[PDB]
Parts: structure tokens; C-alpha cells; sequence
């Protein structure tokens, strides 16, 4: 069984804070003025534990007969599930009259044009049935959508809760993790338990003794599949020092061999340049305004060795000016 | 437990006097509801701005009690195909219904310039073949992409997005009626939120009060998801680049902020910054438009907002 | 008769007839040793042997009967989108297994499982390779993938950590030319000194670049009369590369300086149909590795070959745009 | 008929210029069941089409030139109704994809599928492939390879970056020179030759040659024209005659080159929208206007260096735009300001 | 019903007025109002600002700036809002980027070149030379359609190329030979599968020095109606 299900957050007890949610939709349903909510932000922050005990507050005995647990990630279909929904709705009871609720989960994978007729159903039913959306980026989401649904945001987890997380799974599960291993791991997953938990799950998986062996921070960007720190730092190092053929060369060989993207290794050097202490405020600006050039027309395609050449020498002018 | 009636829905114009912005549409339906006999319409405008609101408006005027069953809404780009919904507005067409002698049955079709050629004119000739009794209201982005003999059928009707001044005098009748306590600095940051959202601005409103009680500054900002216009502000006017870079790590980055939501609130916050002069305010413009353009072509990294952040510093140096 | 290219002709057959990918193959042969496979992410340099050796694998896993009906080889950068790839992987899945015979069951283990592989899968969107996880999560009792792509780093995180990823290293010089030397004895190509390096430096070392383009000499060779070798030349011909002594002369005639001389040089040359993006490909390559100019000349000449490449990439007029670049590059 | 149309070599022995071209062709020819893919790159007006046809008369027979054309209908998604003029042959068929802009692929997968299902093989000439969208591309590719034993195409273009590399490793390149200025002028002799026009000197001719950056079409309709004008007796002292637009252009250049005003820019917005409205492309017109400027005697280095750098940016504008009109005054007005 | 069509012209008037760019006058009319400007009929007001925005007499020009630099920079800052206005409206539907193509199509050329207008404010005359060129453009591929079996070329190549030859085959032995040429020029016509209304579309492609309108109304009526008459009396290809 997958690591994500187990450990997640089952009451509000397990939600490090966001009770003004909580509070703000207990206000709407008391008033009779709850709207088709819409809860974005990392995932495990508590939105689905927070809507189900919002449903159970609601309905309690009747849970499943008020409520329509749905997950637009499914990848059934658009006729299925927009006739799941309206025969959902279509089901009234008389010794059960109430609005009902219907959750759909992951709803930012959907394709645009789902996106719009799920638009339109929850237009069709909103005279019985209220809608809560839940996503990962609410930017995904199509206008149109977005302003039909209150938008609550869920902020990030804050690095302590995240290590107390890490630490109940590594007491758990019976693993042994390196503290780099476990700053690569948060630096990663960027405030995400699902990416944690998959990440640890799978290195316990890909360990020779998953009992009697420490997951190392090498171990951790093998499996995320992400750049090591120490390759952009020794190609940085090699473009501030060494002469263009051996930058050039260097910078070919190290992200061909590991298999870095150019991107992924102008992502890594900004966020390296970042703790840099630069004498000059113009060595930062070219610096910022180059490579962001140079990514964006990385994003449009044209010639990669053209482009790599290009990082190095805006790296290089920058650096001119101390 | 009752009926849930959110102010955004239960505050939605229902009758023509209840929309506030576009004067001479709303004063051009308005006259249209009074003599009757609804011609043939193309309302056109950006997307959002509740185009066909003022059409259903416009039939309950006109039909009142048999509203429920004399207009029909569609959508020209419904995933169930233009087939489909061609031969449901064939049903509706040919549905006898008796009506009063001065009204008709009504048909509102939205996103009417995502149909294509033949579909158009199958369209008109429908029109055409009802007009006695059915008469046509599209719905659309760009009027331009509507073939000639549909406009020249039909009264052109344009819609632009609300004003300032609208939405205040919305929020203000909403406040009325639901005796919001509330003061000048929380109407203006809601207003300030929502550029021209009608929906937006009620949401706003409605999680404020819930939320607080009292509409001032500090709740609107806390309830609104969009990052605080003053850490914006702190952002784009630091003197030194590190300053605004730092601020950026730490407040919006880190904070789960979008680049998205980062650039329209720093759109938001230029547009307003008077300290500035507007030569500046215009280069400072125009660099975060740019990076907003480089976000919605799909690249929306760090490294964007961090480059338009120095671009914004070198422009305000000198 | 039985026209074949000659990249899918001269793949290895057997995990033992890849040469210089060790560490990879050790790791894939221990994994087939364990009675589970997992899935599998295969990344490095393009023309390394991933895909031969995915084959090979799956090959030995089958059978050579079996492994025909047990693959699926799809492409996702080729493909139309995200929809048309996952509705293709849903059908295969879908499909029931199809049973092996005696001596396959006798000859080869014959797994329960049907591997699909996704060649380029890198160039996917997030959106698209979320999509393709959750596929591969639904189905995953009985499909087991294999993504080919060249940078690692290009595929999320999600997706990434369900697949156990093996690296291949480039192949050495030394390998590459050997194995085309290989294949053009094996079919009678005769080639004149130096023309199989000219081929793997136009390839940049992608031995499968590399063998398409000896493929595509050696069938010109047969039009052409007299059975000559083949030379430098028509093979610079054919990949589209401008031969290096018109990138002398421009060389020669940004270093003048003159701005009418250049323009009227640019003129000539245009009318010779030389593709623009080559020359400025090897205006790159002459230029930044050249011990004859210093740090800022090369820093200046690195951002002029980078705009020039940004416009040309968005399909502008060519004449223009390589005039303007010459035109830069003699203001250094 | 014009006499770039009556001499037209309709034969690979009738072709004058690019010997070697001519050889590989006759020797492709000789081998029709094995013949490649194609892909015809260089400058127009050169004698690809010429020489894809010569190729198609040496396979299949002089029945190639017996062309008729018809228009298919296809119905697409939405049910756009679409119209495609497609000029075929008992023996081949010729399209032209970019004229349907945005629809080629779905065009082109319906009409190869119909020609591969309809059918040793039928050849396929594809123009401006150079224009062809990268999902109309890769359509190709699939037909390439799916329909590879029915259907052989030649593909015609001016520039083969466009082309995608899956289709350029599936193909055989060919590149297409312009001729050479005595090439030409030796085509023009036998061209006046055979229509008795009088000759002063044969530098005339080298000088059409040289008036057309060698385009042999240009030249041979530019002799036409010179030929008319003096009575079909054409003398050392005859002017060479250009195009109407050619010398609009050359005026916008000297206007813009003596003087540099607002009012002077806002009667170039007059010329450019008289030029854009007759079917002069944005492209050209920029191209044109750019190499005019740049021949002008009395700008320095750093005007021209100015003049094409600025041409370089509202080119790739004009790539990235709709109303070209914009980009072309914009560009103007930054010349008029660098010039003063 | 004219005040809809007087709109665009009030909207381009205030917002080249240079009044509302200086300091004093930016503060009585801020960014927004210029922005809320531009989205009262955001259809016209970029082509107003293109059209309107080289008759100007600019008063906001800084000290060693030229009224040409301005408006030089204004095309500038106009094409780059063509730029996003093509992403805006394309199938990508970037509606959220209205007002970036605000700033950069309408108001930004306008404080570049804000001034008193010199002289009146002109309807944009794009969309005539658009209709134009559309009609020109299906003309020449009725044309190129026609003579596509004798003539080796595009349709670009066709009227760049070709048109002036034809001209000099199929009207100027008009004006040498009078009505004793319409035999040579049917026949031209005849051998590229020409009628007579391709005639007449050929004659309206030729611009600058080579106009042939005033050279057409200056052929006698009786070589015209022989003309038409000898066409008219013999069967044709097709
Ligand atoms: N005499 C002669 N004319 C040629 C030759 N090659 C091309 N031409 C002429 O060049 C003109 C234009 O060639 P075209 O088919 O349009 O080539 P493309 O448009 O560049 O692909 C034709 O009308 C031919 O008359 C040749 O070898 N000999
Ligand atoms: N290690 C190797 N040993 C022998 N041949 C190889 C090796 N690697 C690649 N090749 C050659 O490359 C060709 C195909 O390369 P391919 O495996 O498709 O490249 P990629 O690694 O991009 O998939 C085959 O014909 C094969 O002969």
C-alpha cells in the first residue's frame, strides 16, 4: 500500500493550523450561505480532511447519502462522471431533504474543455447541489471555473511540521535516514508529504537492506531524479575559473553524462548564485536578465549547444563587473 | 439544515435596472424590453464580464412567468457536438408554447465564435426559418470571427469590463441590504482585489464578513488569496536588489505563491504606486507584462520573477 | 527484397552483444535474475544503445515470437498528444495476454507482464507524464514501463521514483568508429579515409545519427557512377553541412571588417542554398572553441550567436538574419 | 505563351545548368522502383519544380505534363468544409498544403490515405514544405512511413531548416544552386536566339543576369519585358526594366534616405499600405526596402550596421505578428531616426 | 447611434492630449483612467493610437529628444502590442493579458507622443486595407488557380513575377497596335486559360508608376467593344 494513503491527516487534530477554513465554511453553512468552495495548495495541508469533517458535521449518520466522493484524476471520462454527477443529484429524498455535496479531488488534471462543461453542470445543479473543488495549483483552473468557486488557499507546512512528519514515517517504517539526506528530501518534495512519502518509500524499496541501511542524500537525487548540488557547483566553479574551452567542455560533459536538462542546470546555478556575495548590483541584474533570456528561449527549442554557450558567457560577463 | 443562497448568487441581476456598468447597452436593452419585439442580437465583449447575464435579464423582462420554459441557454462549443446541439435548438424552435403577441421565445447561444463555417449558416438559415417565433442572442469573444450574414441580421451589442466606480456602487447596495459593517480602506482593497469582477469582489466580500465581521484592510487582505499588496509594494520600491530579491525568497516564493498571482498583484500594485512618476510606472509596466507573457507561455519559473525584478531595479536607478 | 534500415538491422540481439554500456547491463541482468521487474527508466546520451538494449531484454525475458505480441513501442514526442499515447497504452493494456507456447514456456520464463516503452519520453509535458503515471499505477499489475529519454532530469519527481533508472555511458570514440566500420564491411560500403569520423563529428557521437547517415551515403554511392568511395564531401552534402572552407571565407570576411564586402559575400552565398542554421551551428562550434580569442570576445561573440539563433528559430528571413550576425561579430 | 513558359525544359536532357544535378536526376531515374524520398532545397526561381517534373517525364512518360486540376472537399472537425486545388496527372499529384494555413495535416493525412488506398506508386510533390506546420510535419512523417510502398514524395522548398530532422533522415537531400550568371546568360541566347530578338552585344544579357541575383525566372520575364519595350531589337544602351513594386520600393528607399520627418514617415504609411493591399508580401517588402537601404552611397558603416540591425528585429516581429503594417513603420521610423 | 461610432474618436482625442502626461495632470487623471479608457471599446483603440499617433505636436518630449525619436518609439511599443495582441486572440485565449496589450498598444505610444493634435483625428484605415487585401488576395488565386497548368510558380511568385509580363503582353499592344492586337492578346490569354474578368482583375495589381487605370480609360471605346465582341464570338479552353 502506498505511503501517501497511510499517516494522512484523518481528523483536524492532524492539521498543523487552518481552523479560519474551518471556522469560515461553519459560518457559511450556519447562515445558509455556503457557496461552491474551492480548496487549492500543496497536498497534504488538510483539505480533504477538512471537507470530510465538514460533511460529517452536516449530514452525520447520512454521510454517504449526502455526500458523492468523486476524483477528476479517475481518467474515466467526462460523460461518466457528469452522468455520476447528475444522477447523484437527480436521487433526492424525501426523509433526507438538504443540499447535497460532492467532493472532486485533483480537479486541475482535468483538460480544459472538462473543465468547462464541469462549469456548466455546476451551473445546471446549483439550485440542490453544492460543489467543492479541490486542487494542487488553482492557477490551473480555467477562469471561468475559478470565478464560480470561493477560493480558500492552504499555505505551505512549515519546515518543523514537515520534520516531525518525516520522523514519525522513519519511526514507523524502521528507517535510518542521513540528516543531508533528509535536508535534500525537504528541499525537494518544496512543502509536499505526498512527494516525501513516495520518494522514502521508494528508496526503502531500492535499499539491499531496508532494515539495517541509511538512505544517503546521493541515494535521495537518484530517485527524484533530480541534479546534485555538487555537479552545479563544479560547473559553476569551473565557468567562474576556468578558461571558455575548459568551462565549455566542462559544462557539456558534466550535464550530458548525468543526464541535466539545460534548464534544470540554469535552476540550479540561479539558486546556487543566490547566497553570493556579489560587490556589484549590476553583476546580479545581467546575471538575472541573461538567463532568463536564455531560458525562455530554451522553452521555444533552437539549438542546445548554442544555448549552453550562451549560459556560460552571460555567467562569465556578469562576474566582470565583480 | 435549509437552502444555501450564496450573496454572489442570491445578489445576481435579475432584472435589467439590477446591472450597474455599461450604460448604453443596459440603456439600449432597457428600451428594447420597453417597446418589445427583441431583435436578433450579437452581444460581444471579454470573457467574465457576465455578457449573457444581461441577455437573461433582458427575457425575464420580456417573458416573466414563462421564463422557465421559453429560453433556452447553450453553449457552441459543448463537448456533446454542434450536431447535437443544433438539433436540441431544432426541438426548442419547433416546441409550441403560447406567448403574449408582443414577446418570443428566446435563444441564447454562448461562445458563438468558436463555431466554424457551415455551422454558422445552418445557424442563420434556422433563424431565418423562425424568426416569427424564436429570435437568436449570440454570445461572443470577437465579433469579427461571427460571418457577415449573422451580424447584418443582427443589432451588435458591446460589453466592457466593469469600472471601479461600478463595483463600489454594487458593494455598497450589498452592504445595505445585509448591513455590513465596513470602512473606506477594506471597499477599496476589495475593489483593488477584484479588477472589474463583479463575483470576485461579492466572494471577497461575503469570506470577509464571515471570516471577521468588520471589512477593513487587514481582514480583506487576510481572506483575499492573492499575495499582501503592501509585501508587493516592499518588493518592487526596495532600493537595493538583494532587498527586493530576498523579500521575494522569503514572502511569495516560499509562501506558496504562484508566479501567476505574483505578477498581476505586482501589476496591480504599479499601476497605483502615485510616489512614482509615470513614465517609470509605464517601463515598470510594461517589463512585468512581459514576464507575465513569458508565465503564460508556459515557462512561470523563479528565475522569471527574479529577472523582472532587476529589470524594475534598473529602471528605477536610472 | 527485404529493405531494412540498417539502425534496427544491426541492433544487438542478446543483453552480452552490448559493448560499452557494463554498469547498465550488469544492473539489468541482475534485475531479470529476480523474478520481478520494475519499471524501468533508461537515460543518457542519445545513440547509446538504450533502446537496443530494452530490446535485448525484452527479447531474452520472451522470446522471439512471444516478444512481438508482448511490446508496445510508442513515441510520445512523434505523437499527436497526451490523449492519443494513453488511449494506445489503455488498449494494450485492455488486450488480454496472449498465451505462450510449450517452447516458449520451455525455452524462455516467459513473465505474466507486457513491457511497453516510450521512446523521447522526456520531451512530455507534467501534465503529460502526471497523466502517464496515473496510467501506469492503474495498469500496473500487468504492463511494466520502460521511459527512454536522454535527460533524467526532465521527468518529475512522481513520476520518476517509480521507475528504476540505469545510465548509459557515451560511447567512446574508439567504439563508435569501430562499430560503423563494422556495419560498412558487412555491407560492402567502401569508404575513404577519414569519412566515418566525418560522420560521427557531424552526428556529434549519436551512433544512431551516425548510421543513418552512412545508410544514406551508401545508397547515394549506388546512383552515383564509376563505384568511387565515398568522400567527405557528399557526405556534408547530405547531412546539410556547409563545407568548412565557405566557413573560412566568412571567417575571413567578418575579420575584414568591411561592411559592404561582408554584405556582398552574404549575397553570394545565400544563392548557394546553404542553410543558415549551420552555418551559424558551426560559426559556434569555430569560434568558442578557439584558442585565438580571448575571454571577451567570446563572451560578446556567445550572446550574438545566441540572439541569432532566437530569431532564426522563429522563422524570419535568413539573408537578414545572418547578415546581421556577421555584420555584429566584425564590430568586435 | 511567355517565354518563360514556352522553354521550359520538359526533359532532364533539355536542362542547361547544373550539370551534376542533372546526372544524379537521370540516374535516379534509372532505377524507378527504389526511388527515395526527396527534398528539393535552395533560392527560388532556380528550376526545382522544373527539375522534379523532368524526373516525374523520365519515370513515367511525357503523360506527366497532361495535368488537370480539381478541387477536393474534405469535412474536418467542427464540419469545416474545406476546398484544396489539387493539380494531378494519370501519374502524379501535386499540393500545396499552406494554402489551407492551419488544416494542412488533417488535409494531407485524408489525401494521402485516399491516394495510398486508391492504388507500382503515385508520386506526391509537396510546395513549400519549408511552410508546412510542425504537425503537419509529423503527419508526413506517419505517412512516410506507413504508405512508404505506394506513395513517394517530393518535397519542394526554399529553406530546409524548417523541416523537421524525423523527416530529413527519411529523405534525400538535394541541394539546388542558383546558376551562375554565364549559366544564365547563355539561356537567355538560346532564348533570343530561337525568338530572333537583335542583339548589340551580348553584355545585355549579362546584364539581365546580373539585374535578376539569379533568379531565372526574374531574368528570363525581365528579357521578356526588355524585349517588348524595345521593339524586339534590344541595344547596350536599353535600361533594365523591374517590377512595378520593385520601384515603389526603390522610391520609399530614396524618400526615406533624403529626408527623415514625421510627415515624411506618415507618406511611407501611405506607400506601405498601397504596396501591402496589392498582394506584396510584408516579408519581401522589408527584405527589399533593407537591401535597397543598405546599397545607398551616402550612408556610413554605422548606418548600415543600424539599418540591418533594426531589419533583423522587425523581422523576426513580423514572424511573431498579425498587421504587418505596424512592424514596417516601426522599422522605417527607427531608420529615420538612426539615419538623422 | 453615432455616439457608439464617435466613441473611438473621444477616446484617441483624450488620451494624445498631453495635459493628463504631466506631472500635475497625471494626478488628476491616473493609469487606471487611461487604462479604463483603453477598455471602453478595447476593438478600436489600438488602431485609433496607430492611426492618430504620428499627427500629434508632442509637448511631453524630454530635453534633447526629437518629436521623430518619439514617435519612433511609439511604432516601437505598438508593434510589440501587435505582438501580445496576436498571443491574446490566437487559440492559446491569454484574455488575461488585456491589459499588458493596454499599456503597450495605447497608452505607453500615447505618453510618447502626447501632445496637441495637428490637425483632426483620422478613422483607422486598417480595416479598409485589410478588406482590400483580402480581395486582392482571392483575386490572385482565382488568377494563380487559372493559369496554374502553364505558368511554373506560387501565387506569390505569380504576381511578383509574371503580372508585369503579362501586363506588357495583354495591354500594351493596346496602345501601339490599337484594335489590330486583340487577336495576339486573345490568344496570350487563350494559351493560360484567361477570361476576360481575369483580364480585368489583372490590370488592378500594378502599383506606383505601372497604375493602369488612367492608361485603360484612355483606350478608344470601339477597341474595347471589338475586344469583347471577338471574345465573345469564338469558344475558349477550359
Ligand atoms: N532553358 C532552361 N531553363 C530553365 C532551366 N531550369 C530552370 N529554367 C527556367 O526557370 C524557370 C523557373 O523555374 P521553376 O520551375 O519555377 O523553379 P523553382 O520555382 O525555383 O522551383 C522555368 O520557367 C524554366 O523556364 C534549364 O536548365 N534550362
Ligand atoms: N553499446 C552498443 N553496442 C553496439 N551497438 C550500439 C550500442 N549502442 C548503440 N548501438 C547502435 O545504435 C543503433 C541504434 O541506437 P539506439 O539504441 O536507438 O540509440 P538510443 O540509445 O538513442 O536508443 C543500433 O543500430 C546499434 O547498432
Amino acid at each position: 500500500l502506498p505511503w501517501v494513503e497511510k499517516y494522512r491527516p484523518e481528523t483536524l487534530d492532524e492539521v498543523y493550523g487552518q481552523n479560519e477554513v474551518i471556522t469560515t465554511v461553519r459560518k457559511f453553512v450556519d447562515e445558509g450561505k455556503l457557496p461552491h468552495l474551492l480548496f487549492y495548495g500543496p497536498p497534504g495541508t488538510g483539505k480533504t480532511s477538512t471537507i470530510v469533517a465538514l460533511a460529517r458535521e452536516i449530514y452525520g449518520k447520512n454521510y454517504s447519502n449526502m455526500v458523492l466522493e468523486l476524483n477528476a484524476s479517475d481518467d474515466r471520462g467526462i460523460d461518466v462522471v457528469r452522468n455520476q454527477i447528475k444522477d447523484f443529484a437527480s436521487t433526492r429524498q424525501i426523509f433526507s431533504k438538504g443540499f447535497k455535496l460532492i467532493i472532486l479531488d485533483e480537479a486541475d488534471a482535468m483538460t480544459n474543455a472538462a473543465q468547462n462543461a464541469l462549469r456548466r453542470v455546476i451551473e445546471r445543479y446549483t439550485k440542490n447541489t453544492r460543489f467543492c473543488v479541490l486542487a494542487n495549483y488553482a492557477h490551473k483552473l480555467t477562469p471561468a471555473l475559478l470565478s464560480r468557486c470561493t477560493r480558500f488557499r492552504f499555505q505551505p507546512l512549515p519546515q518543523e511540521a514537515i520534520e516531525r512528519r518525516i520522523a514519525n514515517v522513519l519511526v514507523h517504517e524502521k528507517l535510518k535516514l542521513s540528516p543531508n539526506a533528509e535536508k535534500a528530501l525537504i528541499e525537494l518534495s518544496n512543502g509536499d508529504m505526498r512527494r516525501v512519502l513516495n520518494v522514502l518509500q521508494s528508496c526503502k524499496a531500492t535499499l539491499d537492506n531496508p532494515d539495517e541501511d541509511e538512505i544517503s542524500d546521493d541515494v535521495i537525487y537518484e530517485c527524484c531524479g533530480a541534479p546534485r548540488p555538487s555537479d552545479l557547483k563544479a560547473v559553476l566553479k569551473s565557468i567562474l575559473e576556468d578558461d571558455w574551452g575548459t568551462a565549455h567542455y566542462t559544462l557539456n560533459k558534466v550535464r550530458s553524462a548525468k543526464g541535466l536538462a539545460l534548464i534544470d542546470l540554469i535552476e540550479g546555478i540561479v539558486k546556487i548564485l543566490e547566497d553570493y556575495e556579489l560587490q556589484n548590483e549590476e553583476t546580479r541584474v545581467h546575471l538575472l536578465t541573461k538567463l532568463a533570456d536564455i531560458e525562455y528561449s530554451i522553452s521555444k527549442g533552437g539549438n542546445d549547444q548554442i544555448q549552453g554557450s550562451a549560459v556560460i558567457g552571460a555567467i562569465k560577463a556578469s562576474f566582470e563587473n565583480e | 439544515l435549509s437552502l444555501q443562497l450564496p450573496w454572489v448568487e442570491k445578489y445576481r441581476p435579475q432584472v435589467l435596472s439590477d446591472i450597474v456598468g455599461n450604460k448604453e447597452t443596459i440603456d439600449r436593452l432597457q428600451q428594447i424590453a420597453k417597446d418589445g419585439n427583441m431583435p436578433h442580437m450579437i452581444i460581444s465583449g471579454m470573457p467574465g464580464i457576465g455578457k449573457t447575464t444581461s441577455v437573461h435579464c433582458l427575457a425575464h423582462e420580456l417573458l416573466g412567468r414563462s421564463y422557465a420554459d421559453g429560453v433556452l441557454e447553450l453553449n457552441a462549443s459543448d463537448d456533446r457536438g454542434i450536431d447535437v446541439v443544433r438539433n436540441q435548438i431544432k426541438h426548442f424552435a419547433q416546441k409550441k408554447l403560447h406567448l403574449p403577441p408582443g414577446k418570443h421565445k428566446i435563444v441564447i447561444l454562448d461562445e458563438a465564435d468558436s463555431m466554424t463555417a457551415g455551422a454558422q449558416q445552418a445557424l442563420r438559415r434556422t433563424m431565418e426559418l423562425y424568426s416569427n417565433s424564436t429570435r437568436f442572442a449570440f454570445a461572443c469573444n470577437q465579433s469579427n470571427k461571427i460571418i457577415e450574414p449573422l451580424q447584418s441580421r443582427c443589432a451588435i451589442l458591446r460589453y466592457s469590463k466593469l469600472s471601479d466606480e461600478d463595483v463600489l456602487k454594487r458593494l455598497l447596495q450589498i452592504i445595505k441590504l445585509e448591513d455590513v459593517k465596513y470602512t473606506n480602506d477594506g471597499l477599496e482593497a476589495i475593489i483593488f482585489t477584484a479588477e472589474g469582477d463583479m463575483r470576485q469582489a461579492i466572494n471577497n466580500l461575503q469570506s470577509t464578513v464571515a471570516g471577521h465581521g468588520l471589512v477593513n484592510a487587514d481582514n480583506v487582505f487576510k481572506i483575499v488569496d492573492s499575495p499582501h499588496p503592501l509585501i508587493v509594494k516592499k518588493m518592487l520600491l526596495a532600493s537595493n536588489l538583494e532587498d527586493s530579491i530576498q523579500i521575494l525568497r522569503t514572502d511569495l516564493w516560499k509562501k506558496g505563491y504562484s508566479s501567476i498571482d505574483i505578477v498581476t498583484t505586482s501589476f496591480r500594485v504599479t499601476k497605483n504606486l502615485a510616489q512614482v512618476k509615470e513614465s517609470v510606472r509605464l517601463e515598470m509596466i510594461k517589463e512585468i507584462g512581459l514576464t507575465h507573457m513569458r508565465i503564460l507561455e508556459g515557462v512561470g519559473t523563479y528565475l522569471q520573477l527574479a529577472s523582472m525584478l532587476a529589470k524594475i531595479h534598473k529602471l528605477n536607478n536610472k | 527484397l527485404a529493405q531494412q534500415p540498417w539502425v534496427e538491422k544491426y541492433r544487438p540481439k542478446n543483453l552480452d552483444e552490448v559493448t560499452a554500456q557494463d554498469h547498465a547491463v550488469t544492473v539489468l541482468k541482475k534485475t531479470l535474475k529476480s523474478a520481478n521487474l520494475p519499471h524501468m527508466l533508461f537515460y543518457g546520451p542519445p545513440g547509446t544503445g538504450k533502446t537496443s538494449t530494452i530490446l535485448a531484454l525484452t527479447k531474452e525475458l520472451y522470446g522471439p515470437d512471444l516478444m512481438k505480441s508482448r511490446i508496445l513501442e510508442l513515441n510520445a514526442s512523434d505523437e499527436r498528444g497526451i490523449s492519443i499515447v494513453r488511449e494506445k497504452v489503455k488498449n494494450f493494456a485492455r488486450l488480454t495476454v496472449s498465451k505462450p507456447s510449450k517452447h516458449d514456456l520451455e525455452n524462455y520464463p516467459c513473465p505474466p507482464y507486457k513491457i511497453i516503452i516510450l521512446d523521447e519520453a522526456d520531451s512530455m509535458t507534467a501534465d503529460a507524464q502526471s497523466a502517464l503515471r496515473r496510467t501506469m499505477e492503474t495498469y500496473s499489475g500487468v504492463t511494466r514501463f520502460c521511459l527512454i529519454c536522454n535527460y533524467v532530469t526532465r521527468i518529475i519527481d512522481p513520476l520518476a521514483s517509480r521507475c528504476s533508472k540505469f545510465r548509459f555511458k557515451a560511447l567512446d570514440a574508439s567504439n563508435a568508429i569501430d562499430r560503423l566500420r563494422f556495419i560498412s564491411e558487412q555491407e560492402n560500403v567502401k569508404c575513404d579515409d577519414g569519412v566515418l569520423e566525418r560522420i560521427l563529428d557531424i552526428s556529434a557521437g549519436d551512433l544512431r545519427r551516425g548510421i543513418t547517415l552512412l545508410q544514406s551515403a551508401s545508397k547515394g554511392a549506388q546512383y552515383l557512377g564509376d563505384g568511387k568511395n565515398i568522400t567527405s564531401t557528399q557526405v556534408e552534402e547530405l547531412a546539410g553541412v556547409v563545407p568548412h572552407d565557405i566557413l573560412i571565407e566568412i571567417v575571413e570576411k567578418v575579420k575584414s571588417g568591411d561592411f559592404d564586402e561582408i554584405k556582398k559575400y552574404v549575397n553570394t552565398f545565400m544563392k548557394s542554398g546553404w542553410s543558415a542554421a549551420s552555418v551559424v551551428n558551426q560559426l559556434h562550434e569555430y569560434y568558442i572553441t578557439n584558442d585565438n580569442f580571448d575571454t571577451n570576445f567570446k563572451n560578446q561573440i556567445s550572446w550574438l550567436l545566441f540572439t541569432t539563433d532566437s530569431r532564426l528559430n522563429n522563422g524570419t528571413n535568413e539573408h537578414i538574419q545572418l547578415l546581421n550576425l556577421l555584420v555584429k561579430i566584425s564590430q568586435l | 505563351s511567355l517565354w518563360v513558359d514556352k522553354y521550359r525544359p520538359k526533359s532532364l536532357n533539355a536542362l542547361s545548368h547544373n550539370e551534376e544535378l542533372t546526372n544524379f536526376l537521370k540516374s535516379l531515374s534509372d532505377q524507378p522502383r527504389d526511388l527515395p524520398h526527396l527534398l528539393l532545397y535552395g533560392p527560388n526561381g532556380t528550376g526545382k519544380k522544373t527539375r522534379c517534373m523532368a524526373l516525374l517525364e523520365s519515370i513515367f512518360g511525357p503523360g506527366v505534363y497532361r495535368l488537370k486540376i480539381d478541387v477536393r472537399q474534405f469535412v474536418t472537425a467542427s464540419n469545416r468544409k474545406l476546398e484544396l486545388n489539387v493539380v494531378s496527372s494519370p501519374y502524379h499529384l501535386e499540393i500545396t498544403p499552406s494554402d489551407m494555413g492551419n488544416n494542412d495535416r488533417i488535409v494531407i493525412q485524408e489525401l494521402l490515405k485516399e491516394v495510398a488506398q486508391m492504388e507500382r506508386y503515385k508520386c506526391v510533390i509537396i510546395n513549400e514544405a519549408n511552410s508546412l506546420t510542425k504537425d503537419a510535419q509529423a503527419a508526413l512523417r506517419r505517412t512516410m512511413e506507413k504508405y512508404s510502398k505506394n506513395i513517394r514524395l517530393i518535397m519542394v522548398c526554399d529553406s530546409m531548416s524548417p523541416i523537421i530532422a524525423p523527416i530529413k533522415s527519411r529523405c534525400l537531400l538535394i541541394r539546388c544552386p542558383a546558376p551562375s550568371d554565364s549559366e544564365i546568360s547563355t539561356i537567355l541566347s538560346d532564348v533570343v536566339t530561337n525568338e530572333r530578338i537583335q542583339l548589340e552585344t551580348k553584355d545585355i544579357l549579362k546584364r539581365i543576369a546580373q539585374a535578376s541575383n539569379g533568379n531565372l525566372r526574374v531574368s528570363l520575364l525581365m528579357l521578356e519585358s526588355m524585349a517588348l519595350n524595345n521593339e524586339l531589337a534590344l541595344k547596350s544602351s536599353s535600361p533594365i526594366i523591374k517590377p512595378d513594386w520593385i520601384i515603389v520600393i526603390h522610391k520609399l528607399t530614396r524618400k526615406i534616405v533624403k529626408e527623415r520627418s514625421v510627415n515624411s514617415l506618415i507618406e511611407c504609411r501611405a506607400v506601405l499600405y498601397d504596396l501591402l493591399a496589392h498582394c506584396i508580401p510584408a516579408n519581401i517588402i522589408l527584405k527589399e526596402l533593407t537591401f535597397s537601404l543598405l546599397d545607398v552611397e551616402t550612408l556610413n558603416t554605422t548606418n548600415k550596421s543600424s539599418i540591418i540591425e533594426y531589419s533583423s528585429v522587425f523581422d523576426e516581429r513580423l514572424s511573431l505578428g498579425n498587421k504587418a503594417i505596424f512592424h514596417l513603420e516601426g522599422f522605417i521610423a527607427k531608420v529615420m531616426c538612426c539615419l538623422d | 447611434e453615432k455616439n457608439i461610432a464617435l466613441k473611438p474618436f473621444d477616446i484617441a482625442h483624450k488620451m494624445l492630449d498631453g495635459q493628463i502626461y504631466s506631472d500635475i495632470g497625471s494626478r488628476n487623471f491616473t493609469l487606471n483612467d487611461k487604462i479604463a479608457l483603453y477598455f471602453d471599446d478595447f476593438d478600436f483603440t489600438p488602431l485609433m493610437i496607430q492611426e492618430n499617433y504620428l499627427s500629434t505636436r508632442p509637448s511631453v518630449l524630454k530635453p534633447g529628444q526629437s518629436h521623430l525619436e518619439a514617435v519612433a518609439e511609439a511604432a516601437n511599443c505598438i508593434s510589440l502590442g501587435d505582438i501580445v495582441e496576436k498571443k491574446i486572440r490566437s487559440s492559446e485565449q491569454l484574455w488575461s493579458l488585456l491589459p499588458l496589450h493596454a499599456v503597450l498598444s495605447s497608452v505607453y505610444p500615447a505618453s510618447k507622443v502626447a501632445g496637441h493634435m495637428a490637425g483632426r483625428i483620422n478613422f483607422t484605415a486598417w480595416l479598409g486595407q485589410n478588406s482590400k487585401s483580402a480581395k486582392y488576395y482571392r483575386l490572385l488565386q482565382e488568377i494563380h488557380y487559372h493559369t496554374r497548368l502553364g505558368t511554373s510558380t506560387d501565387k506569390i511568385g505569380l504576381r511578383l513575377d509574371y503580372l508585369p509580363t503579362f501586363r506588357k503582353r495583354l495591354l500594351d499592344p493596346f496602345l501601339k497596335q490599337g484594335a489590330d492586337a486583340i487577336s495576339s492578346v486573345i490568344e496570350v490569354m487563350d494559351d493560360y486559360y484567361l477570361t476576360k474578368e481575369d483580364w480585368d482583375s489583372i490590370m488592378e495589381f500594378f502599383v506606383g508608376p505601372d497604375v493602369t487605370t488612367a492608361i485603360i480609360k484612355k483606350i478608344p471605346a470601339t477597341v474595347k467593344s471589338g475586344f469583347t465582341r471577338k471574345y465573345n464570338s469564338m469558344t475558349h479552353p477550359v
